[PDB]
């Protein structure tokens, strides 16, 4: 499980 | 009591939901749209809605104090986990007791239980649903009460996956004191009697309505062509 979406809305 | 600490937490927090919460709802023009007049006719609508609100969530998780001093993997999984209850949260705001109904603005905007059941969920999460939202809004929280809930359901400990739960409990209990200290010195009575047991109870449904909404939504989603009509997001954050 990568998570791109959510972890390019946390940056 | 409420000390210049607790007072600035406070502000944070407020400000961070009048940035992540539009109360005109002007962005619904721009999701599929409602079907109302059996097939799942809202289930597009209203998995952009979701997803929507997902990014609301998001949004408003980055501005807690303390919560940027995680890391990657705990951010990530303390999102997953509380994504769905702080949209129940938020979505109270909304709620209306006059006819049990969320109130976005606007007729096409508005959604009672049969709407939520054209999505493809059951009565056993819509009850406990409507009785949650019934719940919350006789608490009448303050705005300042509201934000600090769902600040402290994101930044919850005992998460599954949790890593560093030693530094999430530590930003939790920051919130706690300030909420439960807030209550002893802002919130009149009667209002304020039990309130900080009342509101922790309410996360507690929270978790039950997060186990029953997963449930159903795996069995939703485990149908390729209702999956087909999520969103990105909505896979990568509720499930795939
Ligand atoms: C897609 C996954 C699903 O399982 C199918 C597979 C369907 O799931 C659903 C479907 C419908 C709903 Si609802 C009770 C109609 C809801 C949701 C979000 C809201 O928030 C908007 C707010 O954010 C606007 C303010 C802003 O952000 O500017 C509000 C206000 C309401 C009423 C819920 C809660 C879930 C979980």
């Amino acid at each position: 499980k990568n998570h791109p979406m959510l972890m390019n809305l946390l940056k | 009591k409420l000390s210049e600490e607790q007072q600035h937490i406070i502000a944070i927090l407020l400000d961070a939901h009048h940035k992540t919460y539009d109360p005109t709802y002007a962005d619904f023009r721009d999701f599929r749209p409602p079907v109302r007049m059996s097939p799942l006719s809202m289930l597009p609508h209203l998995a952009d809605l979701v997803s929507y609100s997902i990014q609301k969530v998001i949004g408003f998780a980055k501005m807690i104090p303390g919560f940027r001093d995680l890391t990657s993997d705990d951010q990530i999984v303390l999102l997953k986990s509380s994504a769905i209850e702080v949209i129940m949260l938020r979505s109270n705001q909304s709620f209306t007791m006059d006819d049990m109904s969320w109130d976005c603005g606007s007729q096409d905007y508005k959604y009672d239980v049969t709407d939520v059941s054209k999505a493809g969920h059951t009565l056993e999460l819509i009850e406990p649903l409507i009785k949650f939202q019934v719940g919350l809004k006789k608490l009448n929280l303050h705005e300042e009460e509201h934000v600090l809930l769902m600040a402290i359901c994101i930044v919850s400990p005992d998460r599954p996956g949790v890593q560093d739960a030693k530094l999430v409990e530590a930003i939790q209990d920051r919130l706690s004191n300030t909420l439960q200290t807030y209550i002893r010195c802002r919130h009149p009575p009667p209002g304020s009697h039990q309130l900080y047991a009342k509101m922790i109870q309410k996360l507690a449904d929270l978790r039950s309505l997060n186990e029953e909404h997963s449930k159903q939504y795996r069995s939703l989603s485990f149908q390729p062509e209702n999956s087909m009509k999520l969103t990105p997001l909505v896979l990568e954050v509720f499930g795939n």
